[PDB]
RNA sequence: AGAAGGUGCGCCGGCUAGGGUGAAGGAUUUACUCCGUAAGCUCUGGCUGGUCGAAGAUACCAGGCCGCUGCGACUGUUUA
RNA sequence: UUACCACGGAGUGAUUCAUGACUGGGGUGAAGUCGUAACAAGGUAGCCGUAGGGGAACCUGCGGCUGGAUC
RNA sequence: AGUUGGUGGGGUAAAGGCCUACCAAGGCGACGAUCCGUAACUGGUCUGAGAGGAUGAUCAGUCACACUGGAACUGAGACACGGUCCAGACUCCUACGGGAGGCAGCAGUGGGGAAUAUUGGACAAUGGGCGAAAGCCUGAUCCAGCCAUGCCGCGUGUGUGAAGAAGGUCUUCGGAUUGUAAAGCACUUUAAGUUGGGAGGAAGGGCAGUAAGUUAAUACCUUGCUGUUUUGACGUUACCAACAGAAUAAGCACCGGCUAACUUCGUGCCAGCAGCCGCGGUAAUACGAAGGGUGCAAGCGUUAAUCGGAAUUACUGGGCGUAAAGCGCGCGUAGGUGGUUCAGCAAGUUGGAUGUGAAAUCCCCGGGCUCAACCUGGGAACUGCAUCCAAAACUACUGAGCUAGAGUACGGUAGAGGGUGGUGGAAUUUCCUGUGUAGCGGUGAAAUGCGUAGAUAUAGGAAGGAACACCAGUGGCGAAGGCGACCACCUGGACUGAUACUGACACUGAGGUGCGAAAGCGUGGGGAGCAAACAGGAUUAGAUACCCUGGUAGUCCACGCCGUAAACGAUGUCGACUAGCCGUUGGGAUCGAUCUUAGUGGCGCAGCUAACGCGAUAAGUCGACCGCCUGGGGAGUACGGC
């Protein structure tokens, strides 16, 4: 682009949209489990993944992934969700925080048990 | 349509320097003459001559020294589309002083070294190294 | 499309602007002629007050309007 | 008593959000059904514009290109 | 439409359409008015080598607001944050007649939220209001409370200690590792604990005397000094000393590559992990544990967000033949840019001086808290703006020039350049007529179809429509699309030679304006051949195709519309330079040869390119202007305008 062409119309910055439209500029948000189900990953992977559909205080309805080996979420469970996309599951953009409000974290876990809300065995 | 004659002068010099020639001929003007003189004082050319007869022709004889030409990088700075001017503190250095940059000031067309010697900035015409 | 809807309108004063007709005068083609005319008569307006009543297009006269659809393009014709 | 004016009324428009019986395409999915259109001259050389036709990929006419093999 | 200007008048502390009555028809706008969305601004902050990008918490300056909408009064100052009046929404009291309220002041509550604290102390210090002075008030302020929220500092011990203890883990069963790590032995008491000492934040106020000045006066009063008395929320201050003892005080993430750190045991495409590549289906250094190790450390990780890396919006500092990307092609408006001489001017440009650019912050040299964070002195900086002085190379402006760009006048050359009429020959088809008789046509092979109602072939005549063999060429002309029979008429441009003339009149070009293959659309003609649609026959598993026999729109003409193409050299226009060789179309010169122009082709040195390849008809070296690109799909699609 020539100098005169740039004077008539200067260069424009593109804006990068967030990958987490819900929880608008928030670290975490709480919601209610409208249902808890289980789904199947994409092609190269084979498993049976646990997922909860959550309605947020925003009014948004999204899907979160439940980490760890076990969980105790059921209908009308109040949960806290954070960002983070699960690559295998299509449409899952959030993670459920273990051990915050109603999730209680995993049990019998002893290595790296701060991402799963587990107390020190002591 | 020759909206810049000085760029044509430098282009002719570079093109015929690359082609292993000895003399370059072009239409002359009182600015190209000053540029040729300041190059002569810097040892970048052999000699320059201005013809008579209403339509003067300026001819320049080149130098080669080794198997490689003396002028290896000559570039115009202030074009009719940009018109760059600089102060004394902002006069550019080419190759960290190993080259020369031609500056047009109210004291005439001279080199950047002479420009700081007189403490007068102006318009940066071209850089030669 | 007069879509829809709205505002003013009587009477008595003050100031003010135009048109038509038309004495006297002037011209020459001297006469069933041309120009032009003060008053009078007549027709259009403008902005400013005041005043009465419950109400001034006061009586007679004098469109109700709008939104979706079927049929037939329309004005016309037909079972006295 | 007049002038200015807030609230509030009446009529008719513009714009912008959410929602709507029912509909049109798109994307993503898994060992589903029908064909085989392209890639080799892909077995009728392929594409481009336009028109008609057909379960579908597509076929045919008219003009154009080589980003077409043998020679 | 008080909209823009003028006059007279009113009004204000003051200029002014601020207001009013007349007069005029003006004012703003592609240098973006009006309208829509969003948002207090700045000093600054964070990132970045810088240029930039993002952003206005805390502190400071300005502005606006005080339940919602109005209005004024009092006042030096208000349209008034704990004032008045009017109206509204929402709460409340009531003895039922009747009134009150405004935490976006400090604490505090409910609510919303992922999320942000005490109904604390004192006016001792600095300020503010009143008073003359004591003094009174002050949720400003100074201090405390809570919270790893951040930055900084310090602890959780130190030395010796090999049977290389016991246990755990691994193993080739020898051993290795945890590891001087532990135990044992000997030291020290920071911080916390207890006790005793102990500044600095303090200036002043009261009383008495003394000395000056005040007048008219040793009085009252103001001021100096002396003596006495009196003041602290913080506060059990900072700090200092003594006492006992190692006692009171380590966790989090990771270990396949990127990336420092590895082996076992469970599980078997499960359970699971995951920032990106990707691991897991029977020996998993990637899942879950255990031993070992690596990073940080009163913190460690995850999530959210900004900049960087990203030269990935490229001014510095990118590209467009084939990866995204040159408008189908011209003409031209605003704008951008301008061949060459003088002379002037001083807007741009350069240098200097002066004023300003708040403080704080960032940077340098210092000074204090035991260090640091923190506080603080001076400087530097604040790259800007404004006014004067000086210079004249370049750009701009003004006057006069010049002929190298551009154009005009005069003879010739070539050409499917365009338009309107007329006329030719070959051939196909159809109709009529003669001879003649059993096939014709078509295919890979067939069949449909045409034939004894006499076909095909053959001879003559007639009608009509369309295209223009041979010339014909890497040939020509045209802005592109495109343009081939011959002749006449009208008409544009280009090449070519000399002289004369004008004297920069030029290039590009957002918007706009036109021309623009084929197919298609409208009205009216025409219709031989061909031929979408369509019918029939084949092929085939099927054949809505390829093949065959027919065949309508259309293809042709006139006028109008449509605006598209692999509209391509996938290469914008204009100008200047840079080794050569072989052709060819027009034209010139000099003596078949040599030179020189304007096109059109083939190779090739430098140079360029990722490579292919381009290479005087650049994709090389450079200038001027315009258009366009920013991962693939969704999509050149939806909505809106035209
Ligand atoms: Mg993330
Ligand atoms: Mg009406
Ligand atoms: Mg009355
Ligand atoms: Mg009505
Ligand atoms: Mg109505
Ligand atoms: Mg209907
Ligand atoms: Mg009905
Ligand atoms: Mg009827
Ligand atoms: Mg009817
Ligand atoms: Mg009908
Ligand atoms: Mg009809
Ligand atoms: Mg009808
Ligand atoms: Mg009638
Ligand atoms: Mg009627
Ligand atoms: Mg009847
Ligand atoms: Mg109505
Ligand atoms: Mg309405
Ligand atoms: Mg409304
Ligand atoms: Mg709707
Ligand atoms: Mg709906
Ligand atoms: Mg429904
Ligand atoms: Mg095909
Ligand atoms: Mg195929
Ligand atoms: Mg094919
Ligand atoms: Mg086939
Ligand atoms: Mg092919
Ligand atoms: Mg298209
Ligand atoms: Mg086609
Ligand atoms: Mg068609
Ligand atoms: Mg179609
Ligand atoms: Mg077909
Ligand atoms: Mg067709
Ligand atoms: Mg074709
Ligand atoms: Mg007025
Ligand atoms: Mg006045
Ligand atoms: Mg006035
Ligand atoms: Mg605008
Ligand atoms: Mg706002
Ligand atoms: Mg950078
Ligand atoms: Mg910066
Ligand atoms: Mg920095
Ligand atoms: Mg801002
Ligand atoms: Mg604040
Ligand atoms: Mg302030
Ligand atoms: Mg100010
Ligand atoms: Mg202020
Ligand atoms: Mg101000
Ligand atoms: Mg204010
Ligand atoms: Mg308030
Ligand atoms: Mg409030
Ligand atoms: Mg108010
Ligand atoms: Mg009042
Ligand atoms: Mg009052
Ligand atoms: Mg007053
Ligand atoms: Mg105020
Ligand atoms: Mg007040
Ligand atoms: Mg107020
Ligand atoms: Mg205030
Ligand atoms: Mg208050
Ligand atoms: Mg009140
Ligand atoms: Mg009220
Ligand atoms: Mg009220
Ligand atoms: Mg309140
Ligand atoms: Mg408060
Ligand atoms: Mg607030
Ligand atoms: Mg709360
Ligand atoms: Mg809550
Ligand atoms: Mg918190
Ligand atoms: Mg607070
Ligand atoms: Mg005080
Ligand atoms: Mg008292
Ligand atoms: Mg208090
Ligand atoms: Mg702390
Ligand atoms: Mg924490
Ligand atoms: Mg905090
Ligand atoms: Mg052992
Ligand atoms: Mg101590
Ligand atoms: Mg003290
Ligand atoms: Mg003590
Ligand atoms: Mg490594
Ligand atoms: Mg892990
Ligand atoms: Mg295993
Ligand atoms: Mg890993
Ligand atoms: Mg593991
Ligand atoms: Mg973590
Ligand atoms: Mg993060
Ligand atoms: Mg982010
Ligand atoms: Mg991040
Ligand atoms: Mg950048
Ligand atoms: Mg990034
Ligand atoms: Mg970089
Ligand atoms: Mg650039
Ligand atoms: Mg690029
Ligand atoms: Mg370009
Ligand atoms: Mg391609
Ligand atoms: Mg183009
Ligand atoms: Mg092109
Ligand atoms: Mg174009
Ligand atoms: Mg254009
Ligand atoms: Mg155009
Ligand atoms: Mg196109
Ligand atoms: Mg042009
Ligand atoms: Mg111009
Ligand atoms: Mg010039
Ligand atoms: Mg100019
Ligand atoms: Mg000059
Ligand atoms: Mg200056
Ligand atoms: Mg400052
Ligand atoms: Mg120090
Ligand atoms: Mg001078
Ligand atoms: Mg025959
Ligand atoms: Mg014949
Ligand atoms: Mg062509
Ligand atoms: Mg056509
Ligand atoms: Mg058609
Ligand atoms: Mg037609
Ligand atoms: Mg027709
Ligand atoms: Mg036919
Ligand atoms: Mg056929
Ligand atoms: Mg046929
Ligand atoms: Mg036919
Ligand atoms: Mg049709
Ligand atoms: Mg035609
Ligand atoms: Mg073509
Ligand atoms: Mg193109
Ligand atoms: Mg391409
Ligand atoms: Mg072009
Ligand atoms: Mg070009
Ligand atoms: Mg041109
Ligand atoms: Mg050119
Ligand atoms: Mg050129
Ligand atoms: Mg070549
Ligand atoms: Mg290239
Ligand atoms: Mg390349
Ligand atoms: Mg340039
Ligand atoms: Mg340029
Ligand atoms: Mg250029
Ligand atoms: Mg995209
Ligand atoms: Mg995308
Ligand atoms: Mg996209
Ligand atoms: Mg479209
Ligand atoms: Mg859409
Ligand atoms: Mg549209």
């Amino acid at each position: 682009a020539t100098i005169n062409q740039l004077v008539r119309k200067p260069r424009k910055r593109m804006v990068d949209k967030s990958d987490v439209p819900a929880l608008q500029n928030c670290p975490q948000r709480r919601g209610v489990c409208t249902r808890v189900y289980t789904t199947t990953p994409k092609k190269p992977n084979s498993a049976l993944r646990k997922v909860c559909r959550v309605r947020l205080t925003n009014g948004f309805e999204v899907s979160s992934y439940i980490g760890g080996e076990g969980h105790n979420l059921q209908e009308h469970s109040v949960v806290l969700i954070r960002g983070g996309r699960v690559k295998d599951l299509p449409g899952v953009r959030y993670h459920t925080v273990r051990g915050s409000l109603d999730t209680s974290g995993v049990k019998d876990r002893k290595q790296g048990r701060s991402k799963y809300g587990a107390k020190r065995p002591k | 349509s020759m909206q810049d004659p000085l760029a044509d002068m430098l282009t002719r010099i570079r093109n015929a320097q690359m082609a292993e020639k000895t003399v370059v001929s072009m239409p002359s003007s009182k600015l190209k003459a000053a540029v040729a003189k300041v190059l002569k004082d810097e040892g970048y050319i052999a000699d320059f001559q201005i013809s008579s007869e209403v339509k003067p022709q300026l001819s320049i004889e080149l130098k080669y020294f080794e198997g490689k030409p003396v002028i290896e990088e000559v570039k115009r700075i202030s074009r009719p589309g940009l018109r760059q001017y600089k102060s004394v503190e902002q006069l550019p250095k080419v190759r960290g002083g190993l080259g020369v940059s031609i500056v047009s000031t109210n004291k005439g067309v001279m080199t950047d070294r002479a420009a700081r010697a007189a403490g007068v900035g102006g318009e940066v015409l071209c850089t030669v190294f």
